[PDB]
Parts: structure tokens; C-alpha cells; sequence
């Protein structure tokens, strides 16, 4: 019964570690980044170089 | 305008959570904007419109009026067409819409002999309408003191070369590259 009980709960593991990753996954589809800060848009905040 | 990427990125303050800024922003106050009237100086006619403004620049003028340069049109009545701006084609009707026309299209010519009345007055093709437009400044800056046909040789060209049916145009164009 614990050999049983092992093995059903590391494929339970399993699923839910997928189901995990699906989800953060779909978390990364959304754009991450829509604005950013006021010193870092009018103060050139970089070069091409 | 854009080929279908990632959202635009905004400029932001209350990034963060309001938390940070709460200092920075109950310390000042705002600038009083208001709706207020005004009138373009580029406008010929003095007329009055609403949009907002600080309550501090209100009535002030319109940056916009610098954009409102406009390019020289030559000018005849009565003589200065017979001594000067001569012509033995073009009737003072005729050289008179042109240049109107011209100034409501400023100068681009394409639009302009689109434009340009066919039935007011005989056809003609775009490049006759530049050189005679050539000619004019040139005697208004005598008074007051590169080549068409190529141009049309060009339009020929480009319309022959386009026009070639399409086996021709591939046995052509390798023709082109070989030697």
C-alpha cells in the first residue's frame, strides 16, 4: 500500500508540476511590460552605441 | 506604424503603488488648465476657436503658426504679361488658372496637371506644365533682376520597360545580367 501510495502520489506530483508550468507559461503570454518610470523616459536613459 | 509586435511602453509615475509617491505628489499642485479661445495668426481670416490650455499662456499665440510658410507666386495684370511674361500659346486665362492652381496644390506638380482643367482649356502633359512654370520664374527674376525632354524619355522608358509583357520582361532581365 505505500509502494501504491508512492508511485500515485509522484505521478500526482507530475501532473501538478505541468499544470504548474502550463500556468506560468500562460502567465508569459501577457505582454509583461507596458509602461516604465518618468527618469527613465525623459532623461535619454541610453545610447545605440 | 507597426508590423503587429509588442504594445507600446508609456511613461508612468505611479509605477510601483502610490506608496513611494505619495510625498513627491501631495507637496505640489497642479497648474490651473483651462478652455480657452483663440486664433491662429496664420489664419487670414480672424477666426476663434476652444482647446486647452494652462489658464497661464491663455491667448498667447499658436506654436503652429510657423508651419504656416507658403511659397512665392509670380504676379501680371495688364502689361506685365506682354513686356515681360511673354507667351504666344498661353492666353492670361489660361497662365492665370495654372498658377492659382499651382498655389492651391503648392507647386506639386503631378497633382496639379491632375488637377489642371482639360476642358477650360487644351490637354497637355505634366512636364509642360514645369517648364512653363520654369520659364515664368525665369523671366520674373530677369525683370526683377534639368531638361523636360529627358524627363519625357524617362516616362517612356519607365513605360516601355513596365509595359514589357512578362516572359519578356524574365528573358529580358536575365539578358540583363549574363554579359
Amino acid at each position: 500500500a505505500v509502494m501504491t501510495a508512492v508511485r500515485a502520489w509522484e505521478f500526482w506530483n507530475l501532473k501538478t508540476l505541468q499544470e504548474r508550468e502550463a500556468r506560468l507559461r500562460l502567465e508569459q503570454e501577457e505582454a509583461e511590460l507596458l509602461t516604465y518610470t518618468r527618469e527613465d523616459a525623459y532623461s535619454m536613459e541610453y545610447v545605440y552605441e | 506604424s507597426d508590423k503587429k509586435d509588442a504594445p507600446p511602453l508609456l511613461p508612468s509615475d505611479t509605477g510601483q503603488g502610490y506608496r513611494t509617491v505619495k510625498a513627491k505628489l501631495g507637496s505640489k499642485k497642479v497648474r490651473p488648465w483651462k478652455w480657452m479661445p483663440f486664433t491662429n495668426p496664420a489664419r487670414k481670416d480672424g477666426a476663434m476657436f476652444f482647446h486647452w490650455r494652462r489658464a497661464a499662456e491663455e491667448g498667447k499665440d499658436y506654436p503652429f503658426a510657423r508651419f504656416n510658410k507658403t511659397v512665392q507666386v509670380p504676379v501680371y495684370s495688364e502689361q506685365e504679361y506682354q513686356l515681360y511674361l511673354h507667351d504666344d500659346a498661353w492666353t492670361k486665362a489660361e497662365t492665370d488658372h495654372l498658377f492659382d492652381l499651382s498655389r492651391r496644390f503648392d507647386l506639386r506638380f503631378v497633382v496639379i496637371h491632375d488637377r489642371y482643367d482639360h476642358q477650360q482649356f487644351k490637354k497637355r502633359s505634366v512636364e509642360d506644365l514645369k517648364e512653363r512654370y520654369y520659364h515664368i520664374c525665369a523671366k520674373l527674376a530677369n525683370v526683377r533682376a534639368f531638361d523636360a525632354g529627358h524627363e519625357r524619355r524617362r516616362k517612356e522608358q519607365l513605360e516601355r520597360l513596365y509595359n514589357r509583357t512578362p516572359e519578356q520582361v524574365a528573358e529580358e532581365e536575365y539578358l540583363l545580367q549574363e554579359l
